[PDB]
């Protein structure tokens, strides 16, 4: 038993870190294949940063303008092209450590495991959801663009991040592994702010059922609710709707738990109503949203 | 300001 | 910014993880140069387990009752023997795949990364502090023993923990790498019981440091205290004795942030006897104690 | 009880 925000073993993709070098600009690529993607503002200085034209920054580049590092090796860098917020060099060796991948482009609520890089060496490993307002909470300083999000299904890695950049509020924003940004965000030091913000009410729902399959019990109660009702509650507290498709996807923990998804929605409303009166569950204060119900299910099995 | 990392 | 429970990069031990089979048992083992390290009660059927003599058990088996499998490959056993509640198999094969590594005893407060594993293959990754009381509060289901603990410091894997077993109360307890028991704790399935726990002072202070480093402020007071006054505060709430050692260890931080150490002690006097009222620190609405002072410098540099 | 893993 025990339930911890469990990030995927990242060996699969440590194996696939480099450093990209452009003039002054040092960051991180992501190596598959023969090709490294990695973050366009690479050929960017400090003062092309407001309001940069990538694409002239881009043709006056050649080849020999990138230097790509995988530990001690360089990389001969033989083509270069931009593809949305990611430049793609193709190099002229193929990563031997290349794991079966994917590229995804995942929705908001779903979690993945970042890999913290910094100049081609991985820092650090933790889990993060997409949130709603699509920015995610992450821990990222100078010179860690270019790290990725990830999550790994048999031994596949499906890579759904690449960091770009940190918003005033402290929250952070990058693209899929196209290079299409997640939110509205755009790769410029202009004045930009995330939506307001939601709480993952399925993702909720899903941990208090990791609590319960836990044995954290003390907040069910006998009552019930009808959708519709939950959903004015959850309104009122800055919840997003609760969908019949999310119900269903509860399925099999209300199955394995024997709480109907609407009981369970019952105790989460007298949960927000009440607050939890000095009490945890799980060893949180609050309720926690960063958890798929297919993240309880790998975890509690 | 965003910040670009 | 930001700060996540963030774990080590799991490769150099994922290369490590090995399926120790005797008989019906079946659980993990870490494969270091010749040898696999795993727990020895992969010699205990299940009615052997409420009061195995292992060093009967043990005698009654030979080399070749032991099976190894790294992924594909089946190694062959050449020597067994029992270190306190660790067996260490002599295999006929170096690990090509082992990393610079120590094997060290932390001392209670001190933080790792767990690698949770089933049947030889990595599950995932997650942060753990050594309890005061010598339990870890894990994510462990049947078949993860073997499962090991570590940090990485540049690029040698310093391995500290092996999961053994599951107290009533859901945490979790095992050995150092030479089969030591953290704790009291013995590996037979008899009533055991974890010590009462305590809050680890010192990384309360560096977690409430890290919330300044990010800029959650709202706690700070004008007041200071002495160690005296603070430690009857703290004895009053069940956290640990602050010592002279803690306080210089918190030296860099309080340097960092220009906020003096029994300053910040005064404010978590006054979290400790006003509570949060509402509000949060760094995400969290409960004081954490799973930051060391290293960690809090390491993640936010 | 104490249940090995």
């Amino acid at each position: 038993s025990g339930f911890r925000k469990m990030a995927f073993p990242s060996g699969k993709v440590e194996g696939c870190m480099v450093q990209v070098t452009c003039g002054t600009t040092t960051l991180n690529g992501l190596w598959l294949d023969d090709v490294v993607y990695c973050p366009r503002h690479v050929i960017c200085t400090s003062e092309d940063m407001l309001n940069p034209n990538y694409e002239d920054l881009l043709i006056r580049k050649s080849n020999h303008n990138f230097l790509v590092q995988a530990g001690n090796v360089q990389l001969r860098v033989i083509g270069h092209s931009m593809q949305n917020c990611v430049l793609k060099l193709k190099v002229d060796t193929a990563n031997p450590k290349t794991p079966k991948y994917k590229f995804v482009r995942i929705q908001p609520g779903q979690t993945f495991s970042v890999l913290a890089c910094y100049n081609g060496s991985p820092s650090g490993v933790y889990q993060c959801a997409m949130r709603p307002n699509f920015t995610i909470k992450g821990s990222f300083l100078n010179g860690s663009c270019g790290s990725v999000g990830f999550n790994i299904d048999y031994d596949c890695v499906s890579f759904c991040y690449m960091h770009h950049m940190e918003l005033p509020t402290g929250v952070h924003a990058g693209t899929d592994l196209e290079g299409n940004f997640y939110g509205p965000f755009v790769d410029r030091q202009t004045a930009q702010a995330a939506g307001t913000d939601t709480t993952i009410t399925v993702n909720v729902l899903a941990w208090l059922y990791a609590a319960v399959i836990n044995g954290d019990r003390w907040f069910l109660n006998r009552f019930t609710t009808t959708l519709n009702d939950f959903n004015l509650v959850a309104m009122k507290y800055n919840y997003e709707p609760l969908t019949q498709d999310h119900v269903d996807i509860l399925g099999p923990l209300s199955a394995q738990t024997g709480i109907a998804v609407l009981d369970m929605c019952a105790s989460l409303k007298e949960l927000l109503q009440n607050g939890m009166n000095g009490r945890t569950i799980l060893g949180s204060a609050l309720l926690e949203d960063e958890f798929t119900p297919f993240d309880v299910v790998r975890q509690c099995s | 300001x965003a910040v670009l990392x």
